[PDB]
């Protein structure tokens, strides 16, 4: 269901926006989770170029610089 | 019309076209002097007749209730139907009178065409108001329902060009307030639904 | 006909006679408060009542008792006017007599000594104005009457949604006026439960055990006994011939030597008629029928003395044998029938973990306060205090009434707390409804909703004030020494005065008076709210209570309710409504005895009204007052139908009584869609008062009632003649009849002049009479704001014509001719109060000196030597009103500033510039300056000039009183001397002061001269003291806050015209925002050349079914027609005859009305004055449901010489050519609401930033930027707007570093952004990192 | 410690002398709903403002009527720049004093920085991407916003006193972003269903309807005219009725 | 009654020796029931076309509540008509099954003239009235 599907998100930063914040962080802090941004919500939080539209150019061009040399 | 302009000439010409439509439509609308006065809201000549007929129809179902031909719960929904019908008769009565009855002549004898009555031009074009709302200005305005939801078995027989009386207005009250109450929440319901949807997309 | 009616008479259509004229509209507020504060020599609610509850207070059984004597209310410290300017609350000191008695140890009920301490002071308690408002800090506030659930017991449902089984449930609730709630509720298993408040559920029978009822008495109380006899061997049974109804035969059932029914045949009307008529008392039975029955009382074995069976234990065929061999002849059993008398209480006992009294009393204590150990003294006292203590519990009288009422008792009053019987009787009645006998109540019915208002609600705040002082008094009475402490040492002031200041200061029911409008005030003071203390919450209920209930008819308005998040949670009081003796809502009706309709009126509460059959408002009765028709439309028990001529018991008083004051002011309302009607009376109160008080051409008749009862106007106390008329004051020389015997004199009304409202509008009174005019008692003496000639004029009507005008009325936008703004007529005057504070900071004191660093003389011109701006100076944005400087030493400037100071030689000051300057964009004239200075700081130059001027002014005012009052008093002395000694010329040669000596021969005329002497010498001295206090109040040190030295309050009078953006609307819910202001050259004009003021869009009318606005426009048009007729004849100077002939014709019109008119009015001097007031137009009245009808309207267009169409032809002012088709023109009364553009319009480039979050924030009234919430961000995400978004929540707001790097780039002419990271997230990183969470930024 | 981290998962330690419970670390992140900072609203924003909206049928669809007073305060850093670029100000501190004085010279400068510099208009409940649209600003004497009537449909704006907010695209990117994505003329089709959302609303259709309509007999009946050009000539001068049956040459 | 009008049917008339429920009588109620059913089907079908036009045009915030009010009345009624059609269909099953004309509680026969007013009647006046009484007591 739409409401349940959204509840599962890879980025832990996104979840603490609209889910219950206390639970999200705890579950994530023990796991040692690494958030790579990639999604929209989190990039707005941290205030950089949205990884779509005009920003897609930048994020794409920078994502490839990663896992490389 | 605007649509076809897009799919044939492209973005730019459609845009500037749409400007011309607005500028001109406003200008000639002003020249037209369309307005609205009391005499614009033409009541059907048959209205008072139609009521007394369906009003006597209730007098049939009444005779049967007191004489036990029909049962009590039954009788409520019987009368409510013969009223609900008469309203559809009154509605398409004024709509036949209002629509075409400007009867005018060209050199020869007689002819009739779509009316040029002010309040009509508005609805047929689609500028504002609909036969639903018009039905409340000239014809009677429907049946209302008490807070229950159970639509009341003696409709609003008056319209807005006439007065309403004490009771008729008081009955009209419920639907208005629930109307406001609902759309206050029907605003919230949209808002919550769209919110859930972007979270998953 | 009266005196200010003779001036201008509204032509009234409408046939139904007014039988009862509108009572005082402020009845509710004024009445309720008067009961609370008043000596009542008995218990009825008041300060006396509250006292008598807590008092007498007695120390901890130490036989040291403090009892309550009586109380007094000190005089107001400042009166209303005084208190307002300065900013104190309008309060009176409360002095209460207290008696401290001491009993010897152990003196047999008698005293060692008692000190009868005179009236200790316990704070000042606020007072209500003449017009039903309070003053809290020089600011008028209103206390909204409240709507809450009536005290008592109410049985409710909760059908359906419960458990998804259907079943329904039934619950009873005992809601007392003060003390804990007692809830009784069922469950699916049909187990009875109780919970106090909303706490933990508990098995219901536990409370019976707490009242010292054991199991046997519980069975005995709620159930019957079925007596089983063992006669011979094996079982007989006592049979009640009724018990067998609703059941089938259990065996071969026979008696009286004849088998009536055999096994398997249900016992019906045949069998019960047989049993009842044949009188079957005893029958023999098998030993197996008691296999299921439950034994009633306790039965033990007579020999071994052991327990055979405990009460409420089910027997078996074997259990009987154990108590049969023990010699038991009786076994009492329960009668159990799951249709009639259900085995409910039996099952409950099996779920009860308790058994005795202390067992339950513990289980109650541990439920209320779990976690801590129970004690013997704790559980008994706690429970005895819950529902049985006079102090901690009370149902009141209303609670006791509905209690006895709902339970079918006879007594209407009794205990104020619950008794052992009361609780049991309730449990009994609750069971009955579940059995099918009886129906449940509903919360919504206005007989179970009660109205409280200020007088009552204040009582509770004093009571809580005392209960928290009572602990303190009891505490002191513990240790107190002999005759050293007295009943003042213990009672503190702060505890009493705080508990009352809390309410009137900040409360959901104490709010800033909605005061832009005499209607706004009167509609506020008559207002209800179901919110706040003791009522529902917006998030709780729940549409049932919000919706309009049938019982609202004639009590609550159906249409005047707010349009927001709480619709129907407010409502407004209906016109004729009044509050029941018991505090319910009643409405007036007419007693129909047999077939005649009487005029004796009865007030019927919501419960009372349902029973009777009430006729309708619009009903035709003639001659003696018989109903004309044999059948009349009426409403009786919640529904409406046709009724017989002689069945109606009552009839509606008026056609109006269903609406509110707001709703009744809409003309042709009947013709307006209900939805738009709400907005009409909703926006009408938001009408800002106009420059020139107009008057509605199209009226309803109510405007006079609203103007007078609202305070804004000045209403004559006593009838008389005008001696002196000034723009300042008005003196009325009183008639002989109304004038009191002594002190004689004249009534002198001091007028309210130009002053700030709650919503920054201006409230100004003006004289409406001329020199030497006759006025009678209860006449209109002076108009308020937005009132004319005694009528309520919330706006100004103008010539309006419906037609598209090149789109400048596209939606509901409005297109206005320049002639309107030129006529300055919708121009509107606003008054803001701006203040400057001299504080004390750690660095030093602030000075109000006119020496301001780095400003030119251009600034210091409007400021006097002392530092205050002059009165009368027309000032604009940026100009300094009050020069002020704050201590800021050692600035620590930088090189280039230092070099700059050295190049141009400025002595870099050790003081900051803090002066109060005029807010950007707003501009007006200074009309008054007040200065409040700390007690003991020297009044500066201007302050002393001011406080000297207030002194010189105050002396002139008081003496003017005496001069006018003397001559008024001396003039009466002259007349009583003439009755038996009249020396007209001889008397007034000698000095008038030398009159008091003259006596009179043996007669009452000698005692009359004596009366004026007494009251003369009192005028001499009362003058003296009124002058003294006035003088002391000016010079006395004005007390301020801590840290603040002195304050300058400047009052500005800004005159705002009207411009695109202002919201305006007619009374029919037609909103619109003025869009362009057109030249008169461009306006649509008619063949007479007269332009039109407003051009409205015809599209707004069909959709929004407000058809009255059209009717208003037409009737208004005809009303202006009569104006143009009289105006022509008045300019022709035709003479009284032709004029009066025409006026007489106007006021009749068609036949059947209620109006009546001349020629009685004195055929000259009076007839001519009227004509003038009509040439502007003839005021007409369309009552709410009694309105005018088209024929009468069309008929008045004929007299006005205007087409019946209501439409004329117009010509476009630009092209000059004709407009095809006729357009409607007419006059529509229109309001300008205070969503005026130059209040809404805000803008900010770079401004102040919030400390916690570096985020644009309104600090200097350069307001915060717009909030760019979640939804506005999704907007940018749907476009590709990646950069537009970054900049939006980076440099434009949160990025402390980016914003300046950007701003510098902007002026450098480089459009870039150097974003970096928002501080909002930087703090989250810190906020998270300060929890146990290690949050880092990885990688690169 | 527990009351410090997340108060409420105990007995609710209260703040000193104050009945209200004290806000903990967890409560400083948590809220309704989630992170307050990211929840609506949503962060206030520089270079912005609002007021009541009105009409202005004289606009082309790609522009809008922006109060003189507002545009002055909004573009304040831009004016300070352009003022000293052309040399009208010695230094920024002088430029500040110039626009404060409202010297008449500045109005002509403001129109420079205004020309090709879009602004964003946004109305109350932002429902679809058309809830924000970009227009070219035209200076207005008055304190109201002028809103092109055809976009009113998309906004579900009437004129019963509704107010709108403005936002200035600062960066060069934001101008070109607002011009190629958010500009009025680039979004005339609803993204929900390919049909035009910039359909003529009400007043404007009542106009065209009455115009292209016919009655049985009126001025001009049956005559013939060379073309549309001279058909207007016939009407504007009162020779022909707007609605009369007529053959004309058209191309 | 416009119900009897919708079909080209006239009130029946039991003749002297006419047997109770015969072929001609069930043919009589079938025409009325189908015509009544056909009329109801047109009401649910028409209504929707107006309903689809209003929902497409967006009302002004002010007239949303006034427009909605007329929509709610229509909606509630329609569900009753759906119930009515389901009751008619249920009554139409009684004709085909040859069990029309009698009381459902007791075997008593329901009047002929009584059935012409409301052909969907299921009980006689005695059982029907008693049922309504139980209702007010078992409900409230
Ligand atoms: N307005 C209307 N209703 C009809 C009509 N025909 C059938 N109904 C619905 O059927 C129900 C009543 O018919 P029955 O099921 O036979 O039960 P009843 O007659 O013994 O009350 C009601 O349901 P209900 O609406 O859910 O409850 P209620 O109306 O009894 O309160 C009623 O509204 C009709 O022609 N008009
Ligand atoms: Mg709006
Ligand atoms: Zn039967």
């Amino acid at each position: 269901g739409i409401t349940k599907a959204s509840l599962a998100t890879e980025s832990f930063i996104s979840a603490a926006s609209f889910q219950e914040t206390t639970r999200v962080l705890t579950e994530a802090a023990v796991a040692g989770k690494r958030d790579e941004l990639r999604g929209l919500k989190e990039n707005v939080i941290v205030g950089r170029l949205i990884p779509a539209g005009t920003g897609y150019a930048y994020h794409q061009d920078r994502m490839r610089r990663r896992a490389a040399g | 019309m605007l649509n076809t302009c897009y799919r044939i000439l492209g973005l730019k010409p459609t845009v500037i076209f749409a400007d011309q439509i607005m500028y001109t439509g406003f200008a000639y609308a002003a020249r037209s002097g369309a307005s609205v006065g009391i005499d614009d809201m033409v009541i059907p000549e048959k209205k008072h007749e139609i009521i007394s007929e369906a009003e006597a129809e209730v007098a049939e179902i009444q005779e049967q209730f007191q004489s036990g031909l029909v049962t009590a719960g039954e009788r409520y929904n019987k009368v409510i139907d013969i009223w609900a019908a008469a309203n559809d008769r009154v509605s398409k009565a004024m709509m036949d009178n209002l629509q075409t009855e400007t009867v005018i002549n060209r050199d020869g004898q007689e002819e009739k065409q779509v009316s040029f009555n002010s309040i009509y031009m508005m609805a047929d074009s689609g500028a504002r108001g609909s036969a639903a709302q018009i039905r409340q200005l000239a014809g009677m305005r429907g049946l209302m329902a008490k807070p229950d939801g159970s639509i009341i078995e003696t409709p609003i027989t008056a319209n807005f060009r006439e007065g309403l009386n004490v009771l008729q207005y008081f009955i009209s009250t419920h639907g208005a307030r629930k109307g406001l109450a609902d759309t206050a929440l029907k605003t919230a319901n949209s808002g919550y639904l769209t919110r859930r949807l972007v979270d998953v997309a | 006909y009266s005196y200010t009616e003779k001036k201008r008479i509204r032509k009234d259509f409408g046939k139904r006679p007014q039988v009862l004229d509108v009572p005082y509209l402020l009845s509710i507020q004024l009445d309720s408060f008067q009961k609370f504060i008043e000596q009542d020599p008995e218990g009825q609610y008041g300060l006396e009542a509250a006292f008598r509850s807590v008092f007498p207070i007695q120390s901890y059984s130490g036989n040291s008792e403090l009892q309550y004597v009586s109380y007094r209310l000190g005089e107001p410290v400042f009166d209303v006017q005084e208190c307002q300017i300065r900013g104190v609350t309008y309060s009176a000191p409360l002095r209460v007599k207290l008696r401290l008695v001491i009993y010897e140890r152990e003196a047999p009920e008698g005293t060692v000594k008692d000190i009868k301490e005179q009236e200790v002071y316990m704070g000042e308690i606020p007072l209500m104005t003449d017009n039903g408002t309070f003053v809290i800090n020089g600011t008028e506030r209103v206390i909204v009457s409240q709507l809450h659930r009536s005290p008592g017991v109410f049985f409710d449902s909760d059908k359906g949604k419960t458990h998804s089984s259907g079943k329904v449930l039934y619950n009873a609730r005992i809601i007392p006026y003060r003390g804990s709630w007692l809830d009784f509720e069922f469950d699916p298993k049909d187990n009875l439960f109780v919970r106090i408040d909303r706490r933990r559920k508990l098995p219901a029978t536990i409370i019976l055990r707490a009242l010292n009822y054991t199991t046997e008495q519980i069975l005995d109380l709620f159930f019957e006994k079925v007596i089983f006899e063992i006669r011979d061997n094996k079982l007989q049974m006592e049979l009640v011939p009724e018990r067998l109804r609703g059941e089938t035969a259990s065996f071969d059932i026979e008696a009286n030597g004849k088998v009536y029914v055999e096994k398997g045949r249900r016992i019906t009307a045949r069998h019960i008629r047989q049993l009842e008529k044949d009188d079957v008392k005893l029958i023999e039975v098998p030993v197996e029928y008691i296999a299921g029955k439950v034994v009633a009382k306790d039965y033990i074995d007579e020999s071994t003395g052991e327990l055979i069976c405990a009460a409420n234990m089910e027997l078996s065929l074997d259990l009987l044998a154990k108590l049969s061999q023990s010699g038991h002849k009786r076994i009492e059993t329960l009668f159990t029938n799951d249709l009639d008398h259900g085995p409910y209480i039996s099952e409950t006992l099996r779920v009860d973990p308790t058994n005795d009294r202390l067992s339950a009393l513990v289980e109650i204590y541990r439920m209320m306060r779990p976690g801590e150990p129970p004690t013997r003294e704790a559980a008994e006292s706690l429970f005895e205090n819950l529902f049985f203590s006079e102090d901690r519990y009370d149902l009141s009288a209303v609670g006791r009434m509905k209690f006895n009422r709902s339970l079918l008792r006879e007594e209407i009053e009794g205990s104020g707390i619950l008794s052992k019987d009361d609780i049991i009787d309730v449990m009994k009645k609750l069971i009955d409804i579940r059995n099918g006998k009886g129906e449940v109540d509903d919360i919504d019915h206005l007989g179970n909703r009660r109205i409280r208002s200020v007088g009552e609600m204040a009582e509770n705040q004093f009571r809580v004030g005392l209960v928290r002082v009572e602990r303190a008094v009891k505490e002191r009475l513990s240790l107190g020494d002999l005759d050293t402490l007295m009943p003042q040492d213990m009672i503190n002031a702060k505890p009493i005065s705080a508990a009352v200041k809390e309410f009137f200061g900040s409360s959901q029911l104490s709010q800033f008076m909605d005061q832009n409008n005499p209607l706004s005030e009167i509609t506020h003071k008559r207002r209800i709210s179901a919110l706040g203390p003791g009522g529902l919450t917006r998030e709780r209920a729940g549409f049932e209570v919000r919706d309009v209930h049938p019982t609202h008819y004639g009590r609550v308005c159906p249409i005047e309710t707010p349009e927001g998040p709480n619709i129907g949670l407010i409502n407004s009081l209906s016109v004729y409504a009044q509050t029941n003796e018991y505090g319910f809502l009643e409405t007036p009706y007419r007693k129909v005895t047999d077939g005649v309709v009487t005029d004796e009126i009865h007030y019927l509460s919501a419960i009372e009204e349902g029973n009777y059959v009430i006729a309708q408002a619009n009903s035709n009765l003639d001659e003696e007052g018989h109903f004309v028709e044999d059948l009349v439309t009426c409403r009786s028990k919640g529904e409406s139908s046709l009724f017989s001529r002689d069945q109606v018991d009552y009839m509606d008083v008026s056609t109006q009584q269903v609406v509110s004051v707001g709703a009744s002011l809409i003309p042709f309302l009947e013709h307006d869609d209900a939805n738009r009607a709400l907005m009409g009376a909703n926006m009408q109160r938001q009408a800002v008062p106009t420059l020139r008080a107009d008057k509605p051409l199209v009226g309803t008749g109510m405007e006079r009632a609203v103007a007078v009862d609202s305070g804004v106007t000045a209403v004559a106390k006593r009838g008389g003649v005008v001696q002196y008329v000034d723009a300042s004051r008005i003196v009325i020389k009183v008639n002989e009849d109304e004038m009191y015997p002594g002190e004689a004199g004249i009534d002198i009304y001091n007028l309210t002049k130009y002053t700030r409202s709650n919503q920054n509008t201006c409230i100004n009174q003006m004289p409406c009479v001329s020199l030497g005019e006759p006025v009678e008692r209860g006449d209109v003496l002076a108009d308020g704001p937005s009132t004319d000639l005694g009528e309520l004029a919330l706006g100004q009507n103008m010539r309006v014509a419906f037609m598209p005008w090149n789109g400048y009325n596209f939606e509901d936008s409005i297109l206005v001719s320049e002639r309107v703004v030129q006529e300055d007529r919708f121009t509107t005057i606003h008054i803001q109060e701006l203040a400057c504070v001299s504080r004390d900071t750690k660095l030093g004191p602030e000075e109000i000196t006119a020496d301001i660093p780095n400003v030119g003389e251009a600034a210091l011109s409007k400021l006097d030597e002392s530092g205050i701006v002059y009165i009368g100076a027309e000032v604009t944005g940026g100009d300094i009103l009050v020069g002020k400087v704050t201590p800021k030493g050692e600035t620590q400037l930088t090189p280039e500033e230092k070099l700059l100071r050295a190049i141009f030689g400025e002595k870099a000051s050790d003081v900051k510039d803090s002066s109060l300057r005029v807010p950007n964009g707003v501009s007006g004239t200074v009309i008054d300056v007040q200065v409040f200075t700390r007690d003991g700081v020297e009044k500066d130059k201007r302050a002393l000039e001011i406080e000297e001027m207030q002194l010189k002014q105050a002396k002139k005012d008081l003496s003017e009183e005496l001069q006018i009052l003397e001559a008024g008093l001396f003039s009466r002395i002259r007349a009583v001397l003439v009755a038996g000694g009249v020396e007209a010329e001889k008397l007034d040669k000698l000095p008038r002061d030398r009159w008091l000596e003259l006596g009179l021969t043996d007669e009452e005329k000698q005692n009359q001269l004596e009366q004026l002497a007494e009251q003369y010498d009192e005028l001499k001295h009362e003058f003296e003291k009124k002058l003294e206090a006035k003088r002391r109040k000016i010079t006395q040190g004005d007390d301020l806050a801590p840290g603040v030295l002195k304050i300058v309050k400047v009052y500005l009078a800004v005159k705002r015209r009207i411009q695109p953006g202002d919201k305006m609307a007619g009374r029919h819910g037609n909103k619109g925002v003025i869009s362009k202001i057109n030249p008169i050259e461009d306006m649509p004009y008619d063949e007479n050349g007269t332009p039109v003021d407003i051009v409205l869009n015809p599209l707004g009318v069909p959709s929004r079914m407000n058809i009255g606005q059209i009717l208003e426009t037409h009737l208004g048009m005809a009303a202006k027609g009569i104006g143009d007729k009289i105006n022509a004849m008045l300019k022709q100077q035709q003479e009284v005859a032709k004029l009066r002939e025409f006026i007489q014709r106007a006021y009749d019109l068609g036949a059947d009305v209620r109006q009546k008119v001349d020629l009685s009015t004195f055929s000259d001097e009076e007839v001519m004055r009227l004509a003038e007031n009509l040439r502007k137009g003839m005021p007409i009245a369309t009552p709410v449901f009694d309105g005018a009808k088209e024929a009468e309207i069309k008929e008045l267009l004929k007299l006005g010489d205007l087409p019946t169409s209501g439409q004329i032809r117009l010509y476009d002012g630009r092209t000059g050519e004709q407009f095809e088709r006729p357009v409607t023109v007419g006059y529509m009364y229109m309001l300008k609401l205070n969503h005026l553009v130059d209040d809404k319009m805000h803008a900010r480039s770079t401004g102040s930033y919030s400390l916690v979050t570096q985020q644009p924030l309104g600090g200097k009234a350069q307001f915060g930027g717009q909030r760019f919430g979640e939804m506005e961000v999704w907007a940018l995400e749907a476009y590709g707007a990646a950069y537009t978004l970054q900049e939006m929540l980076t440099v434009k707001s949160d990025d402390v570093n980016g914003r300046t790097k950007m701003y510098k780039n902007i002026v450098d002419g480089n459009h870039q952004m150097e974003p970096g990271m928002p501080e909002s997230f930087n703090v989250l990183l810190k906020e998270i990192r300060s929890l146990g969470i290690n949050i880092e930024l990885e990688d690169e | 410690v527990d009351a410090l981290l997340d108060n409420g998962r105990r007995g609710r330690a209260i703040t000193g002398s104050n009945k209200r419970p004290l806000k903990s670390l967890a409560d400083m992140i948590k809220g309704k709903q989630g992170r307050f900072r990211q929840n609506l609203l949503g962060k206030r924003v520089d270079y912005s403002g609002r007021s009541v909206i009105t009409v202005g049928p004289y606009l082309r669809l790609h522009q809008c009527g922006l109060p003189k007073k507002m545009a002055l305060e909004l573009f304040k850093p831009f004016i300070y720049g352009k003022l000293e670029l052309r040399g009208l100000a010695t230094t920024i501190k002088a430029a500040k004093k110039m626009v404060e004085r409202e010297e008449a010279v500045v109005w002509d400068i403001l129109d420079e920085v205004i020309r090709e510099h879009p602004v964003l208009l946004n109305r109350a409940p932002t429902l679809h991407r058309l809830g924000i649209q970009a227009f070219e600003p035209v200076l207005i004497e008055g304190k109201a916003i002028q809103l092109h009537p055809l976009v009113c449909a998309a906004y579900n704006a009437d004129f019963d006193g509704d107010q709108m907010a403005v936002h200035v695209p600062l960066t060069l990117e934001a101008q070109l972003e607002a011009r190629a994505l958010m500009m009025s003329t680039n979004n005339i089709l609803s993204p929900a269903n390919g049909e035009p959302i910039i359909v003529p609303s009400q007043d404007v259709v009542l106009g065209l309807y009455y115009m292209t309509r016919d009655c049985v007999n009126a001025k001009g009946e049956g005559m013939v005219l060379t073309g549309p050009k001279e058909a207007e000539r016939l009407y504007r001068s009162g020779l022909a009725s707007l609605h009369a049956r007529v053959k004309v040459r058209i191309t | 009654l416009s119900i009897l009008a919708i079909a080209g049917v006239e009130p029946y008339q039991e003749k002297p020796g006419e047997e109770y429920m015969n072929e001609a009588q069930l043919a009589h109620f079938r025409r009325i029931l189908e015509a009544w059913r056909n009329q109801l089907r047109d009401e649910v079908d028409r209504t929707v076309t107006h309903m689809q036009d209003e929902a497409a045009n967006f009302p002004d915030p002010v007239d949303r509540a006034a427009q909605e009010e007329e929509f709610s009345l229509e909606l509630r009624n329609r569900d009753r008509e759906r119930k009515l059609i389901k009751k008619i269909e249920k009554t139409l099953k009684k004709v085909e099954d040859e069990d029309f004309g009698y009381c459902e509680s007791c075997g008593v026969e329901i009047g002929i003239r009584r059935l012409e007013a409301r052909p969907t009647a299921d009980l006689c006046i005695d059982c029907k009235t008693l049922a309504e009484i139980r209702e007010k007591q078992m409900a409230g």
